[PDB]
């Protein structure tokens, strides 16, 4: 039994083994059944096996083989355009991966040395998300909010802006992405997949599902595997995306199985490990130095309050890791602001660094003074009406709709007419519809705004006055 | 010949070794395991019987095997000491981690020891003039003293004790000590970068900081550890080259955390909420050393977390009892716009005393609070009836107390990437100055937002000739 | 007219008491549920770790 | 139902009632069982013993069972853990009114509470 | 022979099992071969559950452990005035040996039902509201309670600091030997505290026994029985004591480590079972002895904190219910200027009147129904409305005397300075004066009395009793005063 | 109650009160060393409520003609339905009759609570 | 006192202070006698405990007892098991209460709450 053993007893997806005596702690197990499990409690006698896997799979007195690896996950280009689950099998229906190499499940995150501060912008394409809490490549940035806010609206919109630049040869520039489903239903994540090859998007991100019905052990294992995969490309070089959704159903997976192993239960129930495991999952997000090859994987975690509770205890735990968080709130999503960023909450804690200069110039304070129009809201005095105006109209511009991401250069003029003051001339109901012109109006007349602002970035005197001028030359009519 | 045995159960953070011989090793010893990344060190917690011992891993787990050989190094896992740590970056079980080469120290000292006697206790009164309003007026702190920054998930601590190192460490002749426990990786790559550019490191001359690190990713028992090796460092700085230390922690509350994790693994039944029995001890054991004594005087800023923003869990609650200086930051100030969030009124120290700071300080600052306290109480009537209900002299001081409210926010430099104000550093007479004119109701005229980020009263003028444009 | 501005006044003044109070009525269910959650499960925790004896 | 879907392709209905009772009896058996209670005393493995019974109610290529469920929430509190576990999973909810059926309305659903996410 | 030693099977987290020692007592003494030692409190049938007043480190598996064949028991006598001890009584201020009358076992049987006498004089603390509005008799219990950093400790030492106006006199009778037990505490805290007590000169009759947050679990739960070992010497002896305990929450805190690491069943909050036994039986000591068992009598001040001011949590209910009276120390009061913070609605003095000094008896009768009608009459014209002028002549009054209540830090005033206030509270001529110049006037109208009317004065503090005639004077006097 | 209810007569049973029979329930199953579970209550305190409630019963005209009512008695503690047995218990019943102190004190007896107070099934049965 | 009912004939008082440390006391017993705590931790017992005791005080055929006992509230709280327990067993219930001592009104006893077997 140097290499082999036999299970003494099943029950509530715990397994116990007698033998197995050569077992690493973490390796990967195979029953006689071929169901798969992975080595937790190596005590004395006795091995304590989690099932990746429904238990009824497993009975007494069958056999279990030593795999002989650690619990890994293939990597490499060829994952790229597929759907796989944890432990990286292809339940998309296409044929075998094809994989570069493989990594353990549970890499240790990069220390301090290899590190860059992130100095580089992840173009999401969202006005609010872009202008007032920009994401960096290689920046943690937590998605939160409560039950049908559009926070997988959010993050799948920045999944998608992608396209512009992943069609090129710079793969400098190139963003590939990486969306972890946990916990949720089978059907939405199939009809995730069909939007995103709708949009073409499906050739340059991998899906990682751990979908309602899996045995608990995958869906806490989904997003380690999933960081595994989009370690290759932060390692090789690349630059990846990552989105969990969401982190509180692996929490109450990982609650479900510390609570078998009856290790005693903490605060609300989780177990005081809780902080670790996602501490352990984030920190693997990182931009290393240009001694590493200057890759980067930016996560998105997204988390699900109840009742706009950002206190909670898993909330609070995961802020506690990540750079920032944006803030999405049910009560404005309801009255219709979509998608719904709530300002005041919001924050990125690195985020000022990334942004393009046009954007950090034009959008120049907006993070103070729509905190300044919170407090004229909440109680006329004509600065206050003023400031009441801009307010409203700065607002409704804010506004977005599902998959149409804005590119950057189009989003500059927009943010500029409404903080230099222009939209006091267009009533608020009409704002989407200047949009729609005016952008047009834009693109075939003097092009070259948009030409210059993409390609230099960075507005000077001359590019400024001109924006200023043609705003004008528009909002005149 | 060494002394060796053989790991008999891994679960978690956690293995337990059995040994052949009777010379078993010591509890708190340091043994080695020479997995092929790299050798492991287990630290020894328990002994079980049988001649097994039961140890916390120092680093992951995985790769283990039943059988493999374990050697006793024969002490506490010991760290480097002396001038030569400054300006480096030193791992919990004392390794170097900045790549930059080993560690040529004269000395290396175990990170266990004794807390300082009563006989060797020195207490002494002298504020430490921060430069930050709310602390310098309502909650001063002292040099020899210990400082605690009380606040829950994104409130603001990690830049506060960024601001109180850009604006102390510099002036202070002594050396300092940084001991990031469980924070995040980032921030530590930040402090780094920052300290060579603001030239308190300089890796081809002198250097005053040393930095210790074990961040959030680490596994829970170095996580435990770390702070003690930190601690270590600056308890040889203080008694044996008798200089003044500084000593910042980010965040001590993890120490605690790490206990909690690894306590269930330990064979222990829980504590309220999960939280080991030891919490209370194992705190007093890694927090008496942290003091002054009269070889040399230590100053230590500890940031300390809140789980779910609850000021009452066990933690924090017996970390208040450890502290000359307590600064609580909440999450609802801050939701107002009101930064650095520090409450005003749930903030205290061991200073404020007229005997300490003057008279007039202590009257200024106790008429602050008096009308902080009556703004707070009238919050249920003002959001019910609104204020048009409130008596007079009520009134009146409803719009001083928001005035004060604003007036205590303060744009650090460190935050010019969020505030877009260049940051202000404000003294101790001047703050004193300006809100004495306030209560006096000398400046009732100008508007609530001219006192928002600004520095000073004079500079409260400024901004309203700004605003009357 | 000073009369009837009063009274007008006061429709307004308690119009707005009770939306307020309304508002703070929703804010301290949404906190007693939640309290309501936390006293079940603290005062479960006791019961489970008597029980692991 | 799933013998309906997979073996004659009907669109078929399994109505339930109530949900509700069905977390009840899972947490129920998972005390009975020895295992530690979830929080507000409800069972662990809460979410994948509703997701083995909710997974299987779906389309496919030959047929789908649709399922329209009475939910039951205690004290009123739509954020109980079993309430919260029952509306991940909804793509449609349907609130009838005391009161709207005291105005006359029949079948008394109300316009503006019932939502659904297929209102696209 | 394992009779009489033993060895060690199991070590950790400062507790060790122990195989033999068959013949040990129960809260036995031990020593470890090395040098560390020990008290046992599990038996079992074949262990012995010893809990280390030590580093465990220094323990090791098959060590060997000798029965001392003492219950765990301190020094006490006259000698231990002046200097601050540990847990075991060993001194820690480094002052040299300690010279001993005696010894006494920590836990000892309280005095019965037969032997006590009722709580027949004051314990003067110098504070105008606990003097004139919850009295301390001395042989009294009274909780202090309150949340963290509201003033609890000030209040015992200022308790502490008032009797130097009678212990350098002759008559010992009238002194008061102050004992501090600090548990949980870091020590820089303690020795401020000596700092003050030698600044102010008080520590010729006090004694400092200290269990700070280090030393392990077992000290810091036996400190208090210790300490009340050491005042239960002057108790017996004919000679009045006061134990202050800050505080006794953390010494429940250490028991409930304690009783978790041997593995007894947890009670609620995972306290043991014996946690309300273990205050019980510290606090029933207390005592004032009848005339047969030498008159003498110890008084106990045990501090508790309120975690969220939550005065219903188990620790606060427990405590509650054993002590006689209740101060409550209020965060909100503190910042509102009134400090010290005593909410005096919650605070109660169970023995009442009987332990107060007459002429402040005399002189306080109506304070109290003054504040109670305030609490009402303030708390109606909080909400916005008006009222007649009855109700506005309550609130003024009560609004002169909440703000006469306010005291300075590290002052305490004698009976003879609190009668004219208080006097001067509740009979009228201070309610003229503006609330803001209170404290002018206060300070004053003593510096005042003290030259002009010293007479008074005289005869308040030596005949404790106002007459008429005197009753009349300070009316005249106030009058008098008020007038300038 | 049941052999009147099969022998074709009418019964009328009052359980007074079943919480306290829960309390006894308990505190069988703390004693038996059963796993606890909400308030210390075992799982089966609803299926125990239950099996004994559900044999309340009107048989049809076939099976004898008899009936057994059932008016369980539950003791709320400061009118906390929302408590796990009496939870239970609304739940199983057909209806509630709720009786609140503060009209007891107006004079207000028996003290019928008319609003929260109701009957499912009842109203088929009243007379015209 | 059963002595004196049940062979001396006469009529007792029977005074008890205070009851509730009958039942504490019992509690903290209940956890080293290895018995899994109650709710709020009280003995499982509680309930036939309070019997054992309490049913033996009765006015039998042979005798009069008349029993007088108080019964300490924890946090004022009338609905804490205890109390709520002894409730059961008493003829008339003499309800204190912290507000009416408050208002400065002694023997500060609740009118309302307070009830009585013969107010008839
Ligand atoms: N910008 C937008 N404009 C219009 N509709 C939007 C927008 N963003 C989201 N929605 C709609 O809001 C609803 C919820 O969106 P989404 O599925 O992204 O929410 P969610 O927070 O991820 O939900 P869940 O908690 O169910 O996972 C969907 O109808 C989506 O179409
Ligand atoms: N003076 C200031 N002006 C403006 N914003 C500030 C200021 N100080 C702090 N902040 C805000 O505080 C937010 C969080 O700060 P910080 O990272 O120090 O939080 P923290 O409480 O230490 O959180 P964590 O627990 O995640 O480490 C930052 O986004 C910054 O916007
Ligand atoms: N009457 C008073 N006037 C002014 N300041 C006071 C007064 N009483 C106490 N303080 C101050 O209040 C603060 C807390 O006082 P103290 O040390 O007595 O509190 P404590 O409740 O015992 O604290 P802890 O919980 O830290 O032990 C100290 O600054 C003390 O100087
Ligand atoms: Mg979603
Ligand atoms: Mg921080
Ligand atoms: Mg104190």
């Amino acid at each position: 039994l140097n290499e082999t053993g036999r299970v003494l007893a099943v029950g509530d997806g715990i397994a116990r083994v007698f033998g197995l005596n050569n077992i690493q702690a973490e390796e990967l197990v195979e029953f006689s059944s071929g169901v798969k499990g992975m080595a937790l409690n190596l005590e004395p006698g006795q091995v304590g096996i989690v099932l990746f896997g429904s238990d009824r799979l497993v009975k007494e007195g069958e056999l279990v083989k030593r795999t002989g690896n650690i619990v890994d996950v293939p990597v490499g280009p060829g994952l790229l355009g597929r759907v796989v689950d944890a432990l990286g099998n292809p339940i998309d229906g296409k044929g075998p991966i094809d994989a570069a190499g493989r990594s353990r499940a549970q890499v240790k995150a990069p220390g301090i040395l290899p590190r860059r501060s992130v100095h580089e912008p992840v173009q999401t394409g969202l006005k609010a998300v872009d202008a007032l809490v920009p994401i960096g490549r290689g920046q943690r940035e937590l998605i939160i909010g409560d039950r049908q806010t559009g926070k997988t609206a959010v993050a799948l919109d920045t999944i998608l802006n992608q396209k512009r630049w992943n069609n090129g040869s710079d793969e400098s520039k190139k963003l590939y992405c990486v969306y972890v489903a946990v916990g949720q239903k089978r059907s939405t994540v199939a009809q995730l997949v069909q939007t995103l090859e709708q949009h073409d998007a499906m050739k340059y991100s991998i899906i990682v599902a751990a979908t309602a019905s899996e045995a608990a052990p995958l869906q806490y294992l989904a997003p380690f595997t999933a960081a595994s995969i989009g370690e290759w490309f932060r390692d090789n070089g690349k630059h990846a995306l990552i989105v969990y959704d969401d982190l509180s159903k692996q929490a109450v997976a990982y609650r479900q199985l510390s609570l078998l192993l009856r290790r005693p239960p903490g605060r609300e129930a989780y177990p005081g490990d809780v902080f670790y495991l996602h501490s352990r999952l984030l920190e693997r997000a990182a931009k290393l130095s240009e001694k590493e090859g200057s890759g980067s994987l930016t996560a998105l975690p997204v988390i699900e309050t109840q009742g706009g509770d950002v206190s909670a205890y898993i909330p609070t735990n995961v802020i506690s890791i990540t750079d920032g968080q944006i803030f999405l709130e049910a009560e404005l999503f309801y009255k219709g602001i979509r998608p719904a960023i709530n300002v005041g909450l919001s924050v990125s804690r690195v985020g000022s660094a990334a942004q393009v200069k046009a954007l950090k110039q034009v959008a120049g304070s907006l993070k103070l003074f729509l905190a300044q129009y919170r407090e004229v809201a909440a109680f006329l005095d004509a600065s206050t009406k003023q400031t009441l105006v801009r307010g409203e109209r700065l607002t409704q511009l804010l506004k977005q709709n599902q998959y149409s991401p804005l590119a950057t250069e189009e989003q500059v003029p927009l943010i500029y007419a409404g903080v230099n003051g222009h939209l006091d001339g267009i009533e608020l109901s009409r704002i989407g519809e200047f949009e729609s012109s005016f952008l047009s109006y834009l693109k075939s007349n003097h092009n070259e705004l948009l030409t210059e602002i993409r390609e230099k970035g960075e507005l000077s005197k001359e590019l400024l006055a001109s924006l200023k001028s043609a705003t004008e030359s528009f909002v005149a009519t | 010949t060494p002394i060796t045995g053989k790991v008999t159960a891994v679960i978690g953070a956690i293995v337990d070794v059995h040994f052949e011989q009777s010379e078993l090793p010591a509890i708190l010893n340091a043994l080695e395991i020479k997995t092929p990344q790299g050798k492991l060190v287990l630290e020894v917690a328990q002994h079980l019987g049988e001649n097994t011992v039961r140890t916390i891993a120092m680093d992951g787990t995985e790769g283990l095997v039943r059988g493999e050989k374990v050697l006793d190094t024969g002490g506490p896992i010991s760290v480097p000491v002396g001038r030569e740590t400054l300006g480096r970056i030193i791992n919990v079980i004392g390794e170097p981690i900045d790549e930059r080469g080993p560690i040529k120290s004269k000395l290396r000292k175990p990170i266990h020891a004794d807390p300082p006697s009563f006989a060797e206790q020195s207490t002494s009164a002298e504020i430490l003039e921060t430069g930050i309003k709310v602390v310098d007026l309502l909650a001063p702190y002292a040099r020899g003293g210990k400082i605690g920054l009380f606040g829950g998930a994104g409130v603001g601590k990690t830049v506060f004790i960024q601001e109180l190192i850009n604006n102390i460490a510099k002036a202070h002749g002594g050396f300092s000590v940084f001991t990031g426990v469980g924070e995040r990786t980032r921030e530590g790559n930040d402090l780094y970068r920052e300290m060579k550019e603001t030239g308190v490191i300089n890796l081809e001359g002198e250097s005053k900081v040393a930095l210790v690190f074990g961040q959030m990713n680490e596994p829970p028992g170095a996580r435990a550890r770390v702070a003690l090796t930190g601690l270590t460092i600056a308890e040889y700085f203080r008694d044996e080259e008798g200089q003044d230390v500084l000593l910042f922690i980010d965040n001590i509350f993890r120490f605690t955390q790490a206990g909690s994790e690894v306590s269930a693994l330990l064979g222990r039944i829980p504590s309220a909420v999960g939280y080991q029995p030891t919490l209370a001890t194992d705190m007093g054991l890694l927090q008496e050393r942290i003091t002054t004594t009269k070889k040399g005087s230590v100053t230590s800023v500890q940031a300390v977390y809140v789980p779910a923003d609850d000021l009452t869990d066990p933690a924090p609650a017996t970390t208040f009892a450890h502290l000359d200086a307590t600064t609580v930051l909440s999450r609802g100030i801050s939701e107002l716009g009101i930064y650095p969030a520090v409450d005003p009124l749930d903030s205290k120290s061991r200073l404020l005393d007229a005997a300490v700071v003057g008279q007039e300080h202590y009257d200024v600052a106790s008429k602050v609070q008096e009308t902080l306290q009556t703004y707070k109480s009238l919050q249920d009537i003002i959001a019910i009836l609104g204020m048009d209900e409130l008596s007079e002299q009520d009134k009146l001081t409803v719009e001083r107390a928001r005035k004060i409210q604003r007036f205590l926010s303060q744009p650090f430099a460190v935050a010019e990437v969020f505030t877009g104000i260049p940051g202000k550093l404000v003294r101790l007479k001047d703050t004193v100055a300006s809100f004495k004119a306030v209560l006096e109701g000398k400046y009732d005229n100008i508007p609530e937002h001219a006192f928002y980020m600004v520095g000073g009263i004079e500079d409260v003028v400024a901004k309203a000739e700004k605003l009357a444009a | 007219q000073g009369y009837a501005a009063e009274i007008s006044a006061r429709r307004n003044a308690m119009d707005n008491a009770s939306k307020n109070a309304g508002d703070m009525i929703n804010r301290y269910s949404i906190l007693y549920n939640r309290t309501r959650q936390a006293v079940i499960t603290n005062e479960l925790v006791d019961i489970i770790t008597g029980a692991s004896s």
